[PDB]
RNA sequence: GCCUUGAAGCCUAGGGCGCGGGCCCGGGUGGAGCCGCCGCAGGUGCAGAUCUUGGUGGUAGUAGCAAAUAUUCAAACGAGAACUUUGAAGGCCGAAGUGGAGAAGGGUUCCAUGUGAACAGCAGUUGAACAUGGGUCAGUCGGUCCUGAGAGAUGGGCGAG
RNA sequence: CCAUAUCCGCAGCAGGUCUCCAAGGUGAACAGCCUCUGGCAUGUUGGAACAAUGUAGGUAAGGGAAGUCGGCAAGCCGGA
RNA sequence: ACUAUCCAGCGAAACCACAGCCAAGGGAACGGGCUUGGCGGAAUCAGCGGGGAAAGAAGACCCUGUUGAGCUUGACUCUA
RNA sequence: GAACGUGAGCUGGGUUUAGACCGUCGUGAGACAGGUUAGUUUUACCCUACUGAUGAUGUGUUGUUGCCAUGGUAAUCCUGC
């Protein structure tokens, strides 16, 4: 007999092996396709989230009962300090799919690239790519070498740059770097080589890949919550008190005849450490880092045109569980997947941007740098010691 | 041996 | 070794429990060798096996808040669970009167 | 008494034997087809491990209920635990077995464990009290036991 | 007729027969009786019967060893200590008690010395376990005496008894 | 011995089995809460970590029986 | 908070033709085994409860039996 | 619709044991297709399927980066100027 009232399921079956994923890092699925009238530019890069807080600004949406006005609205915050290029990689196209090439490395490969491979470095004698950096320095090596970035502009349409991050400059207990394949969309296979064989062995910042008001993807592995009900993974109705053998349960699975279970009832198991990818989110600010002329300059990360404090983006006691931000940074709208420490991807729009939600633009006028480890009340120090005065401290 | 039921309950009741 | 005929013989001799008996922990030897009585009343008298004191119990805390009480406090309104003829009742008063 | 599988130079090896054992036939196997084909001394450290959590036996036939641990990927297996008594009892036949090869006059750092064998054993009787009435029984799973060692290295 | 120069019985990748029921040889173990023909006689041939008696498996090294707030540090005996003993510290019972004595019932469980097979659903140097020895004293404390509700002989009556 | 181990319940079984004695404090009180005299080692085992479902306890913004056969259970009031 | 979970130690039971991936077809008319197709990869850990027309009790409902017993009376034959 | 889906998933209001009350019927024990009140709902640790979790075949060993078969699949309606 059918069922009485009528209900839609819970859940979404795309989602649907709910296990934990076999990453720490977001791979990415698919690339922008590629236009060859454009100049020869990148697609995404790597960033570490930090923390959140929230923001004033001013409003020129047309037609609403919130325009020329101020609103709220909270953030992201992303480290970001400029990445390093090491290798190269060309594929082909086949009727099976890609397949890929060739590869190529460069001569200066820092160690703490070289800790990605070596599980266990401390017992290693690190005798990694000590043979293949010996035909730079050699004569039929440059023969032997340039012999393939020739094939490399014959016999393949796709071109992929090695790059990885500096691991030194953060506060984190880690020290191994996080690889990553690149995609460079341009013109010509011809230009995309000489583009990169010059970019080798150097650094590449935020500003050469972004932009102010853009729109981009994110790609990064949620958070953990472990082994869960069906009450938590699948949100259905709690039973009533009068029940027996439990409460938080799905009653009923199946029926008789089709005498097995379906991968379309709820089950218990799993929950978060899970892949995701979500998109349109604004970049609305894009910060320096700290730097020396002769001295400090730690205002420019954190002062709109109207506040004119000498205040940085870092909180007082700093960042929860993070710690201290000390480099250029990009600012989100809204939230983002994972914990805290861990690592996103930043991907360029795989669309066309025509509404005005999107192609508007932005202007700051306050930012908030109260502690968040309780109830913040002063924005700076300075301020602190002002109003309330000299304490015991004398 | 095991136990089972009551036998003032019966478990297969159909009249 | 085991000494618990030994702890059950003193207390019957000082007229204690068990739990009011100090046995040396140093010298066990001389006292296992104390399998009977007048082994062991000679051991009481060399000072091996002595009767424990009495834990305090006191009773400043009440001598003091009943000396309250005779003045007066400790004895309002919200202090008070029976009828006044609990406390003390009308018969009596008659009675005296 | 006559044991199974009389060996193939009797000069050169030497044997022991236990019966009527109160550990558990089950544990007690699994740690001999571990300990075999070793040489003694390395064993002997084998099994102090065993005590103190540091190496493993892995569970392979007798495995139903039996959890998983960290240690059986150098045995290929994922399963294991860590029978101390069985290994004590273990321990005080080598003992037996390396002197009676002194005795014999053979080199002692050169043996072998060729041939360990376990059996079951008559069963050990008592009671447990269950409900409605009703009684069942708790009855015991002892062992034997029989080894042989040999001089080649 | 066969046989301690090895009977029955049992095992057997061995050699063979008969359509089949079944049988004959060969090898090992084992230790004292057994078979073929013609007739006689019968407690005479099992896959089962929610068959009867005994034994053994998967289940399974699984379910379990969760009612009543709580243990820790050192030393001693000892082959040997999460659990014995001594001391110290922290905690519970809270006088209608987890305290000190007795009726009914049990019947040596009581006390010392020794043991560590078995039992004490883990362990144990401990035990109400095992072994060997010891222990209950009345003119006045109880019984014994009296009768109670009631049971029950004599004489008599009845009844096959 | 006379009972969460010497009695009956197949068993050292959360069951059941006749009586005597009976402190300090609060308070109307042999109620319940803490303590002294006397007794014990948490009631047929322990260590590590804090997933799901459970059993026993609790709390919840705003609304207040719309839930359900049914205000079932919980909660409010509570002494003088 | 006690468990369940992992480790040391001790360690049961009910149940069991052989066993254990599906659609349709026919068949004692609703198959794990047959037929035609789909397909098929060691050994295992915590759960949950769709199937095994899952376990228990030689169906108390209904019928039959020239099988019974409790109760009533104006059934039949007898009696204190 | 799916064993008039779904009780080792709930509940147990009704119906359908044992006690009992009225009306109608039967001389009567008792009956009602009439009404009313109170009334024990057991077991998963097995095989499979399902969800999650280790591992397995081979590639000389071991590691880093990656492609894709195949399978799932998601966006939907209303108002206002
Ligand atoms: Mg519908
Ligand atoms: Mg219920
Ligand atoms: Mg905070
Ligand atoms: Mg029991
Ligand atoms: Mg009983
Ligand atoms: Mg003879
Ligand atoms: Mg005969
Ligand atoms: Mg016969
Ligand atoms: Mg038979
Ligand atoms: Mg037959
Ligand atoms: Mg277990
Ligand atoms: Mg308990
Ligand atoms: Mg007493
Ligand atoms: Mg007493
Ligand atoms: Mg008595
Ligand atoms: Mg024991
Ligand atoms: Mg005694
Ligand atoms: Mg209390
Ligand atoms: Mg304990
Ligand atoms: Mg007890
Ligand atoms: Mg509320
Ligand atoms: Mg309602
Ligand atoms: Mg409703
Ligand atoms: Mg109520
Ligand atoms: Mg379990
Ligand atoms: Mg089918
Ligand atoms: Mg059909
Ligand atoms: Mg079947
Ligand atoms: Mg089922
Ligand atoms: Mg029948
Ligand atoms: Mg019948
Ligand atoms: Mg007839
Ligand atoms: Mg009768
Ligand atoms: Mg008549
Ligand atoms: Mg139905
Ligand atoms: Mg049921
Ligand atoms: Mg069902
Ligand atoms: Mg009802
Ligand atoms: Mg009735
Ligand atoms: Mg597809």
């Amino acid at each position: 007999s059918h069922r009485k009232f009528s209900a839609p399921r819970h859940g979404s079956l795309g989602f649907l092996p709910r296990k934990r994923s076999s990453r720490h890092r977001g791979k990415v699925k698919s690339f922008p396709k590629d236009d060859p009238s454009k100049p020869v530019h990148l697609t995404a890069f790597l960033g570490y989230k930090a923390g959140m807080t929230h923001i004033v600004r001013e409003v020129d949406r047309p037609g609403s009962k919130v325009n020329k006005k101020e609103v709220v609205e909270a953030v992201t915050i992303v480290e970001t300090p400029p990445m390093v290029v090491v290798g190269i990689v060309g594929y082909v196209e086949t009727p099976r799919g890609l397949r890929t090439f060739k590869t190529v490395f460069a001569e200066h490969i820092s160690d703490e690239c070289k800790r990605r491979f070596y599980k266990n470095w401390h017992k290693s004698k690190k005798k990694a790519f000590t043979k293949y950096c010996k035909k730079w320095q050699d004569d039929a090596g440059k023969r032997q070498l340039d012999k393939d970035f020739s094939s490399m502009k014959k016999y393949c349409q796709v071109i992929r740059v090695l790059a990885h991050t500096q691991m030194r400059l953060l506060p984190l207990r880690q020290k191994k770097a996080h690889l990553m394949e690149i995609q460079v969309n341009g013109g010509t296979v011809a230009e995309k080589l000489d583009w990169a064989r010059e970019r080798l062995e150097q650094q590449v910042p935020v500003s050469q890949v972004f932009g102010q008001d853009e729109m981009i993807d994110v790609i990064g592995v949620t958070k953990g919550k472990g082994y869960k009900g069906v009450t938590s993974r699948w949100h259905t109705k709690k039973l009533p008190r009068k029940t027996h053998r439990g409460l938080r349960k799905v009653a009923c699975i199946g029926a008789w005849h089709p005498a097995r279970v379906a991968f379309s009832v709820a089950r218990a198991g799993q929950k978060g450490y899970h892949h995701r990818t979500e998109i349109n989110k604004k970049i609305y600010k894009i910060g320096q880092g700290y730097l020396i002329k002769d001295g400090k300059l730690i205002k420019n990360n954190a002062s709109t045109d109207y506040d004119l404090s000498d205040k940085s983006i870092n909180p007082l006691g700093g960042f929860v569980h993070y710690g201290e931000v000390t480099n250029d940074f990009v600012m989100l709208k809204g939230c983002v997947v994972g914990t805290k420490k861990r690592v996103l991807t930043l991907r360029k729009s795989l669309l066309v941007q025509t509404k005005r939600r999107a192609l508007e633009k932005i202007d700051l006028k306050f930012i908030d740098t109260t502690s968040k480890f309780g109830h913040g009340r002063f924005q700076t120090v300075e301020e602190k010691k002002a109003f309330m005065g000299p304490l015991k401290k004398d | 041996g095991m136990w089972r039921f009551y036998t003032e309950d019966s478990p297969g009741l159909k009249v | 070794s085991m000494l618990r005929l030994q702890k059950r013989l003193a207390s019957s001799v000082l007229r204690c429990g068990k739990k009011k008996v100090w046995l040396d922990p140093n010298e066990t030897n001389e006292i296992a060798n104390a399998n009977s009585r007048q082994q062991i009343r000679k051991l009481i008298k060399d000072g091996l096996i002595i009767r424990k004191p009495v834990t305090v119990h006191s009773r400043a805390r009440c001598r003091k808040n009943t000396l309250a009480r005779r003045k007066g406090r400790h004895m309002g309104i919200g202090k008070r669970k029976g009828t006044a003829n609990a406390r003390m009742p009308e018969k009596v008063t008659w009675m005296r009167r | 008494v006559r044991y199974s599988l009389d060996p193939e130079n009797p000069t050169k090896s030497c044997k022991s034997r236990g019966s009527n054992l109160r550990v558990h036939f089950k544990n007690t196997r699994e740690t001999a087809q571990a300990i075999k084909g070793m040489h003694i001394r390395k064993a002997t450290k084998y099994l102090k491990d065993v005590t103190l959590q540091k190496q493993c036996v892995p569970f392979r036939r007798y495995n139903g209920g039996v959890g998983r641990c960290a240690q059986a990927k150098q045995w290929g297996w994922t399963q294991g635990r860590w029978p101390k008594k069985s290994a004590e009892f273990l321990l005080h036949m080598l003992k037996n077995a390396e002197s009676n090869a002194e005795l014999k006059g053979l080199d002692v750092d050169s043996l072998v464990i060729e041939h360990i064998q376990v059996n079951k054993a008559p069963k050990m009787r008592r009671r447990t009290y269950r409900a409605h009435g009703r009684i069942n029984p708790y009855m015991s799973s002892p062992c034997h036991i029989e080894m042989i060692l040999t001089e080649k290295e």
